[PDB]
């Protein structure tokens, strides 16, 4: 229950956490979270419906995703947590989280393949089944259609921002959640997926492993947040049409609500968050 | 007010456009004729399936920027 920096685990718990995600694929459950992500995101529109991106509940939605793919992962191997990618530090093709005994590194540049690491095509071990275009092969192209990843000032920049999110409750709102989504600002998350580029640019974004790190990362600048903000919280709080409310139930799950997701520590700890200073 | 219509063969391949799982729709975009799902956002940038994290100007731009992500490869509808 414990989600470390990535750049701190063990060869072994590098191991096992590799073979608990090749197994999640190999059984068909991990195509079904890349759909579901698909389904949301393809779905969810600044003018209507919006519930898991460009929305309030863009962090609760994607702590519970993270939840049931970490649970998941249990199934198969009990020891494994979902590990986080620090992107502002971690933030070279060079970093350990790209070697060929975590995540393999970028895509060859004719084609954007990754040829290196678990889940590279040539494995036979990871199949792009779920998919937007004919391409069946993990594609990256690090750093290629954006510079630079964002900097540790940057990121305390938007944590800075003490309102949770403000109307009107989309790509367009001023605020932490927005900022931290990056649809406005010097841009964290979304910035993130295009760096990495290939799949993890895309709808189907899941296809990477590094989806779930990124989002670890993300979700821990939520909990850093709220202890630099303990007098802040989620908004809206009641009768907002299109929009998840505090207390509403979320899709798909439909049976939690951002209010019982704002506590990480109901569910994990991480290695190190700062106390409210 | 949609934007209008577009087409033209960019990088060998034909992008088109035209006003009007996944969301309602007012506009529609075409690579080789095959349908690529396009959104627009508050500020009036889009974006695509293939390019969802990076928002450009116009429905031609997000065409033009699948063209460039696809390197050749057939849209799946
Ligand atoms: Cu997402
Ligand atoms: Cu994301
Ligand atoms: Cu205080
Ligand atoms: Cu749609």
């Amino acid at each position: 229950t414990v989600r470390k920096n990535q750049a701190t685990l063990t060869a072994d718990e590098k191991r096992r956490f590799v073979a608990a995600v090749l197994e999640l694929k190999r059984s068909g459950r991990y195509d079904e979270f890349v759909r579901t992500h698909n389904e949301f995101i393809m779905s969810d529109t600044d003018s209507g419906e919006r519930t898991g991106h460009r929305s309030p509940s863009f962090l609760p939605w994607h702590r519970r995703f993270l939840l049931d793919f970490e649970q998941a992962l249990q199934s198969v191997d009990s020891s494994v947590t979902l590990p986080y990618w620090d992107w502002s530090a971690d933030r070279t093709v060079r970093a350990s989280l790209w070697a060929p005994d975590f995540l393999g590194g970028t895509g060859r540049s004719t084609d954007g393949r990754v040829m290196d690491g678990p889940f590279a095509a040539s494995t036979g071990n990871w199949p792009i089944n779920v998919r937007v275009d004919s391409r069946t092969y993990l594609r990256r192209s690090l750093g290629g259609s954006v510079a630079e990843l964002p900097t540790r000032a940057e990121v305390e920049s938007v944590l800075a921002i003490s309102a949770y999110d403000l109307p009107p409750y989309n790509s367009a709102s001023e605020g932490f959640r927005n900022h931290l989504e990056g649809w406005r600002g010097v841009n964290l998350h979304n910035r993130v997926h295009v760096w990495v580029g290939g799949q993890m640019a895309t709808g189907v974004s899941p296809n990477d492993p590094v989806f779930w790190l990124h989002h670890a990362y993300v979700d821990k600048l939520w909990a850093e947040w709220q202890r630099r903000h303990p007098d802040s919280a989620y908004v809206p709080t009641g009768g907002t049409p299109d929009v998840v409310d505090l207390n509403e139930t979320m899709k798909p799950w439909n049976t939690v609500r951002p209010a019982d997701l704002l506590d990480h520590t109901a569910y994990y700890t991480f290695d190190a968050l700062e106390h409210h200073h | 007010a949609a934007p209008e219509s577009f087409d033209e063969v960019y990088k060998g391949r034909r992008i088109q456009g035209r006003p009007a799982h996944e969301h309602g729709g007012g506009y529609e975009v075409f690579v080789d004729g095959v349908q690529l799902h396009v959104m627009r956002n508050a500020d009036g940038s889009w974006i695509s399936v293939v390019s969802h994290y990076d928002p450009v100007p116009t429905p031609r731009a997000a065409a033009r920027a699948a063209v460039d992500e696809l390197q050749g490869a057939p849209l799946l509808p």
